[PDB]
């Protein structure tokens, strides 16, 4: 029974964009560069979650077949 | 680190022989004096079977090669390299415990795939 949110959300308007500055964020990049074995695990984790590729599906995929290039695609194919 | 376990292999890996001559507290002995002892017992002339004769003022020590594990300073700057050039530690002709078997070794294989 709200259209609003009627919650508040703790923002740190006092802080002017955000706390992070763009030196924090620079400094993420300097850890990334680095090479050697930390930059290497986190790698490993990017790999792990995301290096094994991934597939497009639509749930009644057939029923949206559409005549697109003068030719048929569904919405997958698409 | 490889350059440091080669030098330190060429002074510490094998033993040196160590000459010490004269009494101690007694008459001091000079470069010269010294010249004559080093042409009898010369490495480069002596053999495996060599015995030595001596008066009580001649004493034959030795260096020890002294003890150092250059074996695990290589393991570990392999597994520095390796880890660093994203292979896996089995590359660099190295290879670490529990890590050959079961659940250890399929995720490094997969990483590596
Ligand atoms: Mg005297």
């Amino acid at each position: 029974a709200s259209s609003t949110p009627q919650t508040n959300v703790d923002s740190m308007g006092g802080g002017n964009g955000q706390d992070l500055t763009f030196e924090d964020l620079r400094d993420i990049k300097d850890v990334r560069d680095s090479g050697g074995q930390v930059a290497q695990l986190m790698d490993y984790k990017a790999l792990l979650n995301f290096g094994e590729g991934c597939e497009i599906h639509v749930e009644g995929d057939d029923e949206t077949k559409q005549l697109v290039d003068g030719e048929p695609m569904t919405l997958s194919e698409w | 680190n490889e350059a440091a376990i080669n030098q330190a292999i060429e002074l510490h890996g094998f033993p040196q022989r160590h000459v010490k001559v004269g009494k101690e507290d007694g008459a001091p002995v000079r470069d010269n004096d010294l010249r004559r002892v080093r042409t009898i017992f010369d490495p480069r002339t002596t053999d495996a079977n060599t015995a030595y004769f001596t008066g009580q003022d001649v004493d034959v020590e030795t260096l020890e090669a002294h003890n150092f594990d250059y074996s695990a300073i290589h393991e570990m700057d392999m597994r520095n390299l390796t880890t660093a050039l994203g292979l896996p530690l089995e590359a660099g002709n190295v290879g670490a415990d529990g890590l050959g078997s079961g659940k250890p070794a399929e995720l490094r294989f997969a990483l590596l795939k």
